[PDB]
RNA sequence: UCGUUGUUUUUUUCUG
């Protein structure tokens, strides 16, 4: 009766965006980013890959309420560089290693078989 | 009814004024109404299919009345008893008392999280209690993080020392734990615990704040840490069933030589207690005396990880009598106060024989659930357990009974302004509240 | 609107071809129960 | 069922009574106020006519 | 079937369910606290035993007193290559990482209730009074007040 | 129908933990949201919303 | 009441695998036999076939309404 | 004769819970069907925030009448008692 | 067959065994009465099994044994409740209300009992695997 | 900045219910009637009986939200092979010449004995502990 | 000494027995003999006495209030509808009890 | 730098080792599988005649759980966002079924091999049942006895296993790491001891025991895992491996765009 | 063309 529907989950209603940024001002070179249709899924994965660089200092997320889908992920790298392109650093990283891991696999399973 | 707004919430039967308070509400799906697992204790409520009724408002002014006199932060404090009615309670409380044991460490990015899991948070990650050769935080610190500033906390427990050998005791100096385990004695409903410092300390929201802080963080680590329970850890060594046994055989031998004696007429005539009496008694004190020397020992086995001596050490569910049923022995069963009656002629089963006493046959459940029991056992459980279940059934509607009288008796006195207490003729009761 | 209580598809959203009845029709905004689930959902009166 | 009334509470007729081995069940009961007046027959009960 | 009743909290998904090394994902999780404040012991020999039953392949015996100790039953499982007290290394579905401790897991026959939720949920704003008070009539069925 | 009586705007359902939610929070299913109802009075302050 | 598609618990496919679960049976092999023949390790799925109770049957012995 | 003279006003200075809320919500409900604002407003909606931060200033209007057992009363205005 | 009231003048053997005098020492199992107040006895008859003694919804219960009593009458209580496959024809009858489950299982660990109360073919449950452990709070 | 120095031998340690974690009962070699009662962590540092222990105390480590280490800034504690970060919560200020500091390394204690003249210098905030070996 | 059954004017005034601490358990008794005072405080002891058997603890000012109301008007005022009616309150008060 | 070494492969399973890889990468890769791999499934069922013993809602929900061959799923577009108004071939596939006993006696069988493809976007290699062999004839839908006939017009659509169970792909993923416990992540219950009461994980040899000597280490991070993967024949688990990465990737791509645009 | 109303009385078995 108050069941949400299964397809609000992952389909992301227009009005609001997918990823949204926010200043954390109790300290510098801070954000806070608040995500949508998402899960552990991908924020472990991002915060695991963040966690490994040298010039991030503060990398957490949460995983607010599981009946809503969305997490929002805390952010503060040193003074270096801004915590945004080591987001996508990040992104640009675990990409590469999928795509050779994808290579690798192919190459397995092609001798395999 | 949108977010924010303060409702009234209510379950019945409502005992005390407690029973009853506003909430602030906030919309989710599904078709149930939710709580903070703490706030059930003075509900008196489990989710087992419990039922709660809500009333809303209907006006401003009654919104400033819920708002300002029945908002749960204002109710922490009981004033039947002058102590915190609610605390933190089952898996918070379990996990918490691992969380603060001596030899729990959290590497760095655990850490990272669950700081960022306290919304009070102020933003500076604390030192590591070990900057090398890896850092390292100790749990204590953590649950500092939940406590606000400038708190002060201390507690003596078994003539401890200052060093804490084995953990009892607590001490926190400026929101910040020194030392001890935290458990049901500390964060617990009990008077001077926790709950009651910061309540008077720093008022109901940060109370209530505090009460949050805590589930969160503690419930993030058992999370990820996980906790079970097993048929094992029900079980003992060889050893202890050895003890056990030999614990009950000297029990029976000791009743067997009362009953011998007695039946001589050489056993002593207790005052105001005829020969009958004076027996049973006597039987009673052994048989219980037994049971207890036996859990006792059952107990002692246990090894420290077991996960009934923790989840009982921590205080959350169970106590000592449950683990010496399950494990050693169920132990003698009372039914009006007396052993098992002769319901049949001169005996209480058929299957014993004409005039016998022995504990066995009279309602001595000797082997521990975890072993089974005997028909014979069987069925005295069950007359005890049925004789308990007519019992409450009778109790509670007497109790309410009283509880009705007794508010209609009391209804209308009112602490007037000039310090008098007075009735609605204006009759006066006692010159000033409780003479404070 | 003589037009309710007719059974209608929708052919845009999240429920696309799905069948359906109109309830209410207040206007601009139909209010047409799903066959499938027990329930019913709103939909604005060109999809 | 026993048509014992529940007018006075009293507890003998509901408590569990030694000669009910074997002829009624020992663990089945309803809740309430019924609570121990309403017996089930044993599995292996048996009236005679 | 030992009167552990209860409500459905909340419902995970496949994959944030925590799984064994197998890949089994639990059906059901209850809450450890209840068990020994109840001592219903029954319900963990009949988890073991059930387990047992389905490696073995056959329904196992309950008759209440008999011969079937616990020790056998332990003996059997780990003979068919599980952890003697029915105990698995389970892994967090979050992150897949392992748990500290391990957990109690298998088969249990589990009954549900005709006492679902959408035939208990009732709300009045307004509506039907009773003729003789003018008050809202009682009754779930007719929109009924709450007392 | 003088101390007690059945009165509106009210509701009753099942409960169910949830540890995410602060002390004096409480969830409420929307149905029930959508039905019952609290009069506000239109102001400056309220009269967009 | 008849047997279920997949298993519940994991997902592995054993609606088709009832009348070779079956077919198997009727030749004396024990139960445990004919489960590990189909290839059915993970007891999640081990307990539907060997705990389906088969009711359709008993529904069909009744003359249909049309 | 019913009124007590305010020097010799002799009941608790402070304001009791049951004070605070009445006055609170007295002032909310005024405030919420188009009455004067004694206190300026920044970005605060809703009438009872309105009226709280108007009670911490001690800008509110209302003067409460005490009712002694007897049926003699004396009255104290909400701007000269002591709020906690 | 033995009537409450003769049953006041007989000696009545729980088991078979009861009737052979004995001579072990097992920590998982039961250990019977002392029953040593009797130098002889005179056994007169035999329970046929002590496990009848249980109504019909108590027989259901596995190992009624290991529980405390108040446990057995809840569920004999509630086991009354339980959705299942109440009547075969189900599909031809006009009743007010009835509800199936779809795939019902019979329980996997069985009592000797079930066998007379066609249990096991018109069962009321399904076995679903369960993990006993705190996960995440929710289940409290 | 070494607010104090010494070297003890390991009388005995402790490993009591706990795994990871031993109470260790040091006294001093060059100074007796200098007693340590600490609490380390087994596995991060096991330690054995009689074993030499150089024990040093710091109010700092330079040569307020804490951070990873960067290999590229140097510290004392580059020399040692077990740091903990500890706070005093008391500072028994005794009889003649029994003067007991007590620190906490949140969780783990620490209790220090000897004469006021070694001590004097830890009255105290927070104290960094460094051990060699 | 503890007994059985009341006398309290009588064993009171027995000889090497202190008159001054000489305690019965049935107030009315107290009510009878020792003043409406000390009837007051053997109630007050009374409840705390079974109150607190269990364990539990009830604030004093709470069992100060009920025995005061109860010996009020200078007699056992017991707790039930005839004492509370035979009251002087309004009408309406009482019929609804 | 991640490497990859199949051990036993299938096309239905697959049971692999991948090391050199963050712990939270693999489980990750797990997740996705499990979920977020789109495949192609029964979605509306129009019954235009039963007869059966069997409510039209089971018959719907026993339908929905049948497996498809959805190789080229990829390929069709999300039947919400396709233009078309209803359902095109292009954003569905349309399977119909129609059997009926005949004769006073016997008892049809309903299988899913019955179903017979109508429409779809061709020559897509998708909607045919999966078929475990060449005569198998695959799940069991229903019984029938005489004068029952049963007619329905079923609908298939691209949909993701979050929306609901009946997409998933894979069966039962297995998962492991660490069979000797070296990173001590568990502390093992026991009554004697932790060896002489626990059985050791399959792949024990595939690694080698601590030394009785050795020290702890505390840097050393997992780094094999040994995850097997199952599928229910609806797509090869190689095609699954691929899909998921792919599908990781091109999610990570879009947050990335996000990102991007933002300013 | 807004408007627009739906029983009592007992008894019963249940839920917390
Ligand atoms: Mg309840
Ligand atoms: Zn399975
Ligand atoms: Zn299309």
């Amino acid at each position: 009766m108050n069941a949400p529907d299964r397809f609000e989950l992952f389909i992301l209603p227009d009005d609001v965006p997918k990823l949204k940024i926010t200043p954390d001002s109790r300290v510098p070179n801070c954000i806070i980013i608040k995500f949508e249709r998402e899960d552990h899924t991908l924020a472990n994965l991002l915060r695991e890959e963040l966690a490994l660089y040298p010039d991030v200092t503060f990398v957490a997320y949460k995983v607010e309420h599981p009946l809503f889908a969305n997490f929002v992920m805390r952010l503060q790298t040193e003074e270096g560089t801004r915590p945004k392109q080591a987001l996508e650093r990040a992104c640009a990283s675990i990409i590469n290693k999928l795509k050779t891991l994808d290579h690798k696999f192919n190459e397995e399973w092609n001798i395999k078989n | 009814l949108m977010d924010d707004d303060p409702v009234l919430f209510n379950r019945q039967p409502s005992l005390h004024k407690m029973s009853m308070m506003a909430h602030r509400v906030k919309v989710m799906p599904y078709s149930t109404f939710r709580l903070n697992l703490s706030v059930t204790s003075p509900y008196n409520a489990d989710f087992d299919g419990d039922e709660m009724n809500l009333h809303v408002p209907q006006s401003e002014e009654t919104r400033a009345e819920l708002s300002q006199l029945c908002a749960v932060p204002l109710q922490i404090v009981s004033p039947q008893s002058n102590k915190p009615v609610m605390g933190i309670v089952q898996d918070t409380l379990c996990g918490v008392r691992k969380m603060t044991l001596r030899d729990t460490f959290i590497e760095y990015e655990q850490v990272m999280n669950m700081l960022f899991w306290v919304p009070s948070w102020d933003g500076v990650v604390p030192q590591p209690a070990i900057l090398k050769p890896k850092p390292l935080w100790t749990g204590k610190q953590l649950l500092s993080i939940a406590i606000p500033s400038g708190i002060h906390l201390q507690r003596t427990d078994g003539g401890n020392s200052l060093l804490s050998p084995k953990d009892n005791g607590m001490l926190i100096v400026d929101g910040k734990v020194m030392f001890g385990v935290v458990d049901k004695k500390t964060v617990g409903s009990g008077g001077g615990g926790l709950i009651h410092t910061v309540m008077r300390e720093k008022g109901p929201k940060i109370c209530a704040e505090l009460f949050g802080n805590i589930q969160k963080v503690v419930n993030y680590w058992l999370l990820h840490n996980g906790f079970s329970i097993g048929i094992g850890d029900a079980i003992a060594d060889a050893s202890t069933m050895k003890e056990i046994t030999h614990a009950i055989s000297s029990a029976k031998e000791q009743v067997q030589e009362i009953i011998y004696k007695a039946q001589h007429n050489e056993l002593e005539l207790k005052p105001g207690m005829t020969l009958r009496e004076s027996f049973e008694g006597e039987v009673s004190r052994t048989l219980n005396d037994a049971r207890d020397s036996a859990g006792r020992s059952a107990e002692m086995n246990l090894k420290d990880l077991n996960n009934v001596k923790q989840m009982v050490s921590a205080g959350s569910k169970g106590s000592f009598i449950n683990i010496a049923q399950m494990s050693a022995c169920v132990g003698q069963q009372m039914v009006e106060g007396k052993r098992i009656a002769f319901g049949f002629a001169d005996r209480s089963l058929p299957h014993f024989t004409k005039d016998d006493f022995s504990p066995e046959s009279k309602g001595f459940v000797e082997n521990s659930y975890l072993r089974g029991l005997t028909p014979q056992e069987f069925f005295f459980h069950a007359m005890a357990g049925r004789e308990g279940l007519i019992d409450t059934a009778v109790k509670t509607a007497e109790t309410g009974y009283i509880q009705r009288r007794l508010v209609k008796a009391l209804e209308d006195i009112m602490v007037h302004y000039d310090g008098t207490t007075r009735n609605s003729l204006g009759d006066i009761i006692q010159f000033l509240y409780g003479e404070d | 609107d003589p037009t309710l209580n007719k059974t209608v598809k929708i052919r845009q959203g999240g429920y696309k071809g799905k069948i359906g009845i109109v309830k209410e029709a207040n206007g601009d905004r139909f209010r047409v129960e799903l066959h499938n689930p027990n329930k019913t959902i709103p939909i604005p009166c060109s999809f | 069922n026993t048509p014992i009334g529940r007018d006075g509470k009293l507890a003998k007729p509901r408590q569990l009574h030694n000669t009910h081995w074997g002829l009624v069940c020992p663990a089945e009961t309803p809740e309430g106020q019924a609570c121990g007046l309403v017996k089930n027959l044993s599995l292996l009960s048996g009236i005679s006519i | 079937r030992h009167g552990q009743k209860g409500t459905i909290g909340v419902t995970y998904r496949h994959e944030d369910m925590p799984f064994s090394a197998e890949g089994i994902v639990p059906d059901l999780i209850i809450n450890p606290h209840a068990i020994p404040s109840r001592m219903t012991v029954a319900h963990l020999i009949e988890c073991l035993l059930s387990k047992v039953g389905s490696i073995r392949g056959y329904e196992g015996d309950a008759t209440p007193f008999t011969d079937l100790t616990v020790d056998a039953v332990s003996n059997l499982l780990r003979d068919n290559g599980y952890q003697s007290r029915g105990f698995e290394v389970m892994y967090n579905g979050h992150t897949g990482k392992k748990l500290m401790a391990q957990v109690f897991f298998g088969p249990t026959y589990y009954q549900r209730l005709r006492h679902m939720v959408d035939d208990k949920i009732h709300a009045r704003a307004r509506g039907p009074v009773q003729v003789l008070t003018r008050q809202p009539v009682e009754g779930r069925s007719r929109d009924g007040g709450l007392r | 129908n003088l101390m007690g009586k059945r009165v509106d705007f009210s509701a009753r359902t099942v409960i169910s933990g949830d540890p995410n939610l602060e002390l004096d929070q409480v969830g409420v299913p929307i149905s029930i949201a959508k039905t019952l109802s609290y009069p506000e009075t239109v102001t400056q302050y309220n009269i967009h919303r | 009441m008849i047997i279920p598609v997949r298993c519940f618990s994991c997902g592995k496919v054993v609606g088709d695998k009832w009348d070779a679960y079956l077919r198997l049976l009727e030749e004396g092999k024990q139960e445990g036999d004919a489960l590990d023949e189909l290839k059915l390790k993970r007891y999640c799925c081990r307990r539907m076939v060997l705990t389906h109770v088969d009711l359709i049957e008993k529904f069909l012995r009744y003359n249909p309404l049309e | 004769e019913l009124a007590i003279l305010k020097e010799e006003r002799t009941t608790t200075p402070y304001l009791t819970k049951y004070e605070r809320a009445r006055i609170l919500g007295t002032r909310a409900l005024q405030i919420s069907m188009n009455a004067p604002v004694l206190v300026d407003i920044e970005g605060e909606t809703d009438p009872l925030q309105i009226a709280m931060k108007e009670l911490s200033q001690r800008k509110i209007p209302l003067v409460i009448r005490r009712y002694l057992p007897d049926g003699s009363y004396e009255d104290w205005g909400c701007d000269e008692l002591i709020v906690d | 067959y033995v009537d409450g009231e003769e049953e006041e003048t007989i000696m009545i053997a729980m088991t078979p065994e009861d009737l052979q005098t004995r001579s072990l020492n097992d920590t998982a199992k039961r250990i019977k009465p002392e029953m040593s107040t009797s130098s002889h006895h005179t056994f007169t008859h035999c329970e046929i099994h002590p496990s009848m003694i249980l109504g019909v919804a108590a027989s259901i219960i596995p190992f009624p044994d290991h529980n405390q009593s108040p446990r057995n009458t809840y569920q004999s209580a509630m086991g009354k409740q339980a959705m299942g496959v109440f009547l075969t024809n189900y599909n031809v009858r006009m009743d007010t209300m009835a509800n199936i489950l779809y795939y019902p299982q019979k329980p996997l660990a069985k009592t000797q009992a079930m066998e007379y109360l066609k249990f096991r073919e018109l069962p009321a449950g399904q076995n679903a695997i369960v993990a006993i452990a705190c996960y995440s709070g929710y289940n409290q | 900045s070494a607010l104090f120095d010494d070297i003890f031998t390991v009388q005995t340690v402790d490993n009591g219910r706990y795994n990871k974690v031993s109470r260790i009962i040091g006294i001093s070699t060059t100074n007796s009637a200098i007693k340590l009662t600490l609490d380390i962590n087994n596995e991060m540092f096991p330690v054995s009986q009689d074993d030499s222990l150089t024990v040093t105390l710091a109010n700092s480590l330079s040569l307020k939200s804490w951070r990873p280490p960067k290999p590229t800034d140097k510290s004392l504690a580059d020399d040692y092979d077990y740091v903990m970060f500890g706070t005093v919560y008391k500072f028994e200020e005794g009889d003649e010449d029994k003067i007991k500091v007590y620190v906490s390394f949140g969780g783990l204690l620490m209790c220090l004995e000897g004469g006021y003249k070694s001590l004097a210098s830890l009255k105290q905030d927070n104290l960094y502990i460094l051990i060699r070996r | 000494l503890e007994t059985d059954g009341i006398n309290l004017a009588e064993v009171m005034a027995v000889p090497g027995v202190d008159s001054s601490r000489t305690y019965s358990n049935s107030f009315v008794e107290i009510l009878s003999v020792l003043g409406i005072e000390a009837t007051r405080s053997s109630l007050y002891k009374e409840i705390l006495n079974v109150i607190a058997f269990d364990g539990s603890y009830v604030n004093y000012r709470h069992m100060a209030l009920l025995v005061d109301v109860m010996t009020s008007r200078g007699y056992l005022m017991a707790i039930t509808r005839h004492g509370i009616n035979r009251a002087d309150t309004g009408a309406l008060m009482r019929c609804s009890f | 730098e991640p490497k990859v070494n199949i051990i036993n492969a299938q096309d239905d399973e697959v049971e692999l080792m991948l090391s050199d890889v963050n712990l939270s990468l693999a489980n990750s890769l797990r997740r996705t599988m499990l979920a977020e791999v789109p495949t192609l499934a029964i979605d509306l069922v129009e019954i235009k005649m039963n007869t059966s013993v069997l409510a039209d809602e089971f018959i719907s929900h026993r339908l929905g759980l049948i497996p498809l061959v959805s190789e080229d799923v990829e390929e069709m577009k999300y039947s919400r966002d396709c233009t078309c108004e209803d359902y095109c071939d292009e954003c569905s596939v349309v399977l119909e079924l129609s059997a009926r006993h005949e004769g006073e006696e016997g008892t049809t069988d309903v299988y899913s091999s019955s179903l017979i493809k109508v429409s779809g976007p061709g020559n897509l290699n998708v909607g045919e049942p999966v078929r475990r062999d060449d005569y198998d004839q695959g799940i069991l839908l229903c019984k029938l006895r005489n004068h029952q006939e049963l007619n329905i017009r079923c609908i298939a659509k691209k949909g993701i296993a979050k929306e609901h169970a009946k997409w998933s792909p894979c069966s039962a993923i297995a998962f492991e790491y660490d069979p000797h416990n070296k990173l001590k992540h568990t502390d093992f219950w026991f009554e004697v001891d932790a060896k002489k009461e626990w059985p050791d994980s399959k792949y024990a040899t595939w690694e080698e025991p601590p030394k009785p000597g050795e020290v702890f280490d505390y840097k050393a991070k997992p780094n094999r895992f040994y995850m097997t993967v199952e599928t229910t024949g609806s797509l090869k688990a190689n095609q699954v491996f691929s899909r998921g990465i792919k599908t990781l990737q091109e999610k990570l791509a879009n947050v990335l765009f996000e990102l991007e645009n933002s300013r």
